[PDB]
């Protein structure tokens, strides 16, 4: 028994052990509470628009596109705090757990974006906080633990299987299922299980409900697509949630294609992966012929998660969403492009979805449409990563 | 339907005796080496198995099963390999009761129904598949039962009125009981229900805890992690392995005649 | 002759070669002019709402506070596109440089963060961008650099002198002073010759007016003292500027104090260094007792500037303006307690002013005041900065 | 007041000649070969000596000039010690007309009027501030003329009339010109305006020049850094440096009486 819908078509639900299934109950029920709640609702846009700098800007990108009928603009959330989108739900997530009477917050955290989100929610709102990381991607994201160690959170390095993200997160739902009376488990993506989905779109939905207000006045009308990267889909349905039901509004989602699909070395499960069940839900994964999980690779840290939120593969199967995938060199091309023309180093994240924009444009340049990008995050992070790859050339 | 765990269940109550069942992870260390892992088990007392297939991600295990799974890995253990042990194993052992303990998508990949025919076909008693919950289990315990497999669910210590009740009527074989709310609550509660006999797997590591979970009224015990970690410390004398293996078994067996 | 007034009392002036002057002075009669043009005024305000994320946030810090009366609230130029408040007076001096039809851009640079900022207003309003910068700041900011060439600047290495910022504004200004023609210098703080610490002042001047809406907004009262660290005088002249005639409003700028003011290893010419003629105008500055410039230390690379905003030494003569110092150990004190208690990662500038705010509150905890800090950049370029000093210690 | 410039001009005029004025570094590369240097300049012809003392930031000299600066400071020169030099300089030649490029700093720094009565102290004929305009010159030119020192004004390429105005009634001695907007119209203008008599200094570096320089209506040249460059060039030999230095000087002194 469950007070919202589970499942988004066949995808979704709640794989979890039993003994955790009350975890989940109770958080859903907290969340639909707040979300009937008045003053919750306006704690929380106190904290995104006083602390976390929103609304944020939508910029029209006009050297970028000179010579077309295209019209871009970028969704900056790129100048929220923190750097990207995540701290929408972290800040979202953290007050659920205040009001649920818990003090400690858990999570997991791959490229360290995540865990910083979740230590500067909760040094803001009182919380104890201890990470879940990789030791592999510990040792990778030096600059990203520190970050974590300077706003008073625990970081707890994780050893066992691939040491990557996917084993940080089976790690916070152990640590979660004998510690939930005083523990939330603050999930970084729209995916694991319900009521998680649900909860992290609603709480980056803000991303498009100010893309519309915003496209509305400045253009009197409706985006042709809104196009967004997806890692775990959290971004992505941010964007998406608002205008699924204006139905001549194109959604396009961007998995990251790596090397190349061809290649097996990709993070694009949505398109190239298969039905599975992980990670308390029935989604497409990146998967073995045996159903062993495997990792997803990218240039992009920030894309590995191996599977993608159900309400993607949902959406992509009534041909709601178009989903996509750019390649390490199309987001690399598309990561120096905006620097040169519009002074924005973008997440190299971000740049896969900017990659597929420009080449809606460049490939039919007299198609007029006008097409919002989700700048889902700033790519300071990431100038040592492609530094190393163009003297790597010349 | 061979009946295996109701014929052993049968065989210990007319001689006022509790189960003890070992679990180990299928190709752990390796493949002979757990052969002759799960022969001296069964010879030293075991009454049945519980046997885990290698996964990858097994988000439900402690640190003990998740480096057991690694040494399995490490030996290059793949599902089809595992069923191929399962086979031989029934074929020495025709009346031990077989459970596996397995993950939602090794049992979702090819097929749920597929999953529990080939169950049926190599000679598996049970299973219990570790992050379905009941509310999610439809399909699963369904196709186990079309193919005279039982499903093995958990019963948690926090464990509510409830879902007491759907455990009680959608498991078979045995219910695998988490739990010294009152422990004696919920056995008795069980037995109330009609549910299926109550193995207690908390944390039975000793005679003495086999001995009280039959006095409490659970029809025996599980050793979750016990047999892995003799396993893991005598990784380099596989024969002082066995040794301590059939010494540790043979004393929580007959922990349980009283 | 000019159109204003170019000295503060005594301070200011413009103490240039002759060949220089012709530049000043058609710079001034554009600025005077872009000034009454409301059109100006309205691309102005349009780049910095829709391109660089204004207004910035007003964040309470009730955590920092707690258990005294004092109220503390930091404007938030951490959330300025780029990272500091730097990008507003480049969008404001880009514009102007189209204004009087020139299509260059000089800059000098000593942290790389006034290149950096150079470098995005020149990729976005199409300007060729040059900067100058110390050898010796060349090499210790790598990072900024690689920003700078990505968004397509030409970054030329200074040799001469000491290799930092004071011998890079040298090499500026020979080069515009015979390229002024076809290239606008964008001198990055409010000093120099004026008009640039009018044009800086008039460009930052937002920061105040921003604060003073939204304190009366939160509060109904204007702040008992507002709070900035002063390397050049730019972002404290744009918080002081609108409450100069708010006469009950204290302002206070905070200058350097690195090892110690009895060390001589610091930064603060304007209470502890003395008049003198250098860069164009008449200021306190870092000088030996014959007459040499001498370098500010900081442990912080953006109050490396010598020498003092004319404005600033003319706002603390008259007693409108009071000025304080901050040592290395108290700015790192104060990045620590933001962090941990905050969430927020300031820049090791900013530390300086959090840090005096801190001691206000800490040394008269019952004293009731409404203080604003100005938060002029965020810090994660500083984290390996206080990563190594916190481990040589333990 | 001694009329140093003037009875130089005079003496000039009266023999149909132009005046060539070297500038060098004072203590440029160490402070005993700096006299050597100014002892050969006066020696090889030089009518006036222009001497830039040592500034740590002179943002109006081009990089020949930056490297000198750098090798005084290398050797520990101070502007105390060129005050002791241009002492003994006055001591040795008490006709030559000695001019200072200063920076606005060391001006300022203890006193302007301080600066131009030491000035006076020691003989200096002119100053010439790199970085006073005409617009900020008033306390420097008047606290020249009460010490009986000429203020120098550079007329630059650019000048409109208004400027040209300025540096004929502010300047004394002579007038700075870079030129070569109209040249001859610079040098009429300044005439017509009764300005002191103009050298011209932009890119002086040739006997050629020289001779063009005078023609046009300027009364003499002054070498910016052509001699500082011979200075640069022959570091590791101080005696082929002197007799370059006499050489050039010859040359270009040569070039002026025609
Ligand atoms: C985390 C990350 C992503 C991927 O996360 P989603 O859940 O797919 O949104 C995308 N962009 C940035 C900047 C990120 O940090
Ligand atoms: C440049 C810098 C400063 C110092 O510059 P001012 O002209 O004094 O404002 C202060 N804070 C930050 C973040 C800076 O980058
Ligand atoms: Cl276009
Ligand atoms: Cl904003
Ligand atoms: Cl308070
Ligand atoms: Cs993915
Ligand atoms: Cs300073």
């Amino acid at each position: 028994t469950t007070l919202l819908n589970p499942y988004f078509g066949e995808f979704g639900g709640m794989y979890v052990p039993q003994i955790l299934m009350p975890a989940l109950n109770q958080l859903e029920e907290a969340f639909v509470s707040a979300q009937k709640d008045p003053e919750f609702q306006a704690q929380f846009a106190d904290l995104l628009k006083n602390y976390a700098g929103r609304p944020t800007a939508l910029t029209k990108c006009q050297n970028i596109t000179a010579g077309t009928r295209t019209t871009l603009y970028l969704k900056r959330e790129d100048l929220l705090h923190g750097g990207a989108h995540k701290t929408n739900q972290v800040l979202g997530q953290a007050l659920l757990a205040k009001r649920m009477g818990k003090s400690e917050i858990i999570a997991e955290t791959g490229a360290g974006q995540h865990g910083v989100a979740s230590a500067l929610a909760s040094a803001l709102l009182g919380l104890k906080c201890r990470i879940y990381m990789g030791a592999k991607d510990v040792e990778r994201q030096s600059p990203n633990v520190f970050r974590m160690r300077l706003m008073g959170a625990e970081v707890i390095p994780v050893h066992s299987g691939s040491a990557t993200l996917k084993d940080a997160c089976n790690e916070a739902l152990r640590d979660w299922s004998g510690s939930y009376e005083t523990a939330h488990y603050m999930l970084g993506t729209a995916a694991g299980p319900h009521p998680y989905p649900t909860i992290v779109r609603e709480f980056q939905r803000m991303i498009g409900e100010e893309t519309k207000a915003q496209i509305l006045d400045k253009e009197g009308r409706l985006p042709d697509a809104v196009i967004a990267c997806v890692g775990g889909g959290s971004n992505a349905i941010g964007m998406f949630a608002d205008f699924i039901n204006d139905t001549s509004v194109g959604l396009i989602g961007v998995e990251p294609g790596g090397h190349g699909i061809e290649t097996g070395e990709h993070g694009a499960p949505l398109k190239h992966g298969r039905v599975g069940i992980y990670f308390g839900m029935k989604a497409p994964m990146m998967q073995t012929a045996d159903g062993q999980i495997e990792e997803s690779y990218s240039i992009s840290a920030g894309l590995d998660f191996p599977s993608v939120g159900p309400q993607h593969a949902y959406l992509n199967s009534i041909g709601r969403a178009d989903y996509v995938s750019i390649t390490d060199d199309e987001a690399l091309e598309a990561f120096k492009t905006l620097c040169r023309h519009e002074g924005i180093i973008p997440a190299l994240e971000s740049s896969h979805a900017l990659a597929h924009a420009l080449k809606m444009m460049r490939e039919q340049p007299e198609k007029e449409q006008l097409l919002v990008v989700n700048l889902s995050g700033r790519g300071d992070k990431d100038i040592f990563t492609v530094h190393d790859i163009l003297k790597a050339r010349g | 339907h061979m009946e295996r765990y109701e014929n052993l269940f049968a065989q210990l109550n007319d001689r006022r005796e509790g189960a003890f069942v070992p679990f180990v992870t299928l190709g752990d260390p390796g493949i002979e080496q757990s052969l002759k892992i799960i022969d001296t088990l069964i010879d030293a007392g075991a009454d049945a198995l519980e046997l885990g297939v290698p996964f990858s991600d097994p988000l439900a295990d402690g640190p003990t099963i998740q480096n057991a799974n690694l040494r399995a890995f490490a030996a290059g253990v793949t599902p089809a390999q595992c069923f191929e042990m399962l086979a031989l194993i029934r074929e020495k052992h025709p009346t031990i009761p077989i459970g596996l303990l397995m993950y939602a998508n090794l049992v979702f990949n090819n097929g749920i129904d597929a999953f529990y025919a080939r169950c049926e076909q190599v000679g598996v008693d049970s299973v219990l598949v570790a992050d379905v919950p009941v509310e999610e289990s439809a399909p699963f315990r369904q196709a186990a039962l079309r193919h005279n497999i039982a499903p093995i669910f958990i019963c948690p210590p926090n464990a509510d009125d409830d879902l007491l009740r759907q455990v009680a009527s959608y498991g078979r074989g045995y219910t695998y009981l988490l739990s010294r709310l009152p422990l004696h609550h919920l056995i008795e509660k069980l037995k109330e229900y009609h549910a299926a006999p109550a193995l207690q797997g908390f944390g039975i590591s000793s005679p003495e805890q086999v001995s009280a979970a039959v006095r409490a009224g659970a029809a025996g015990a599980i050793s979750g992690s016990a047999i892995v970690k003799i396993i893991e410390k005598n990784l380099a004398s596989p024969k002082q392995m066995l040794a301590e293996l059939r010494s540790f078994v043979s004393a929580m067996k007959a922990a349980s005649r009283a």
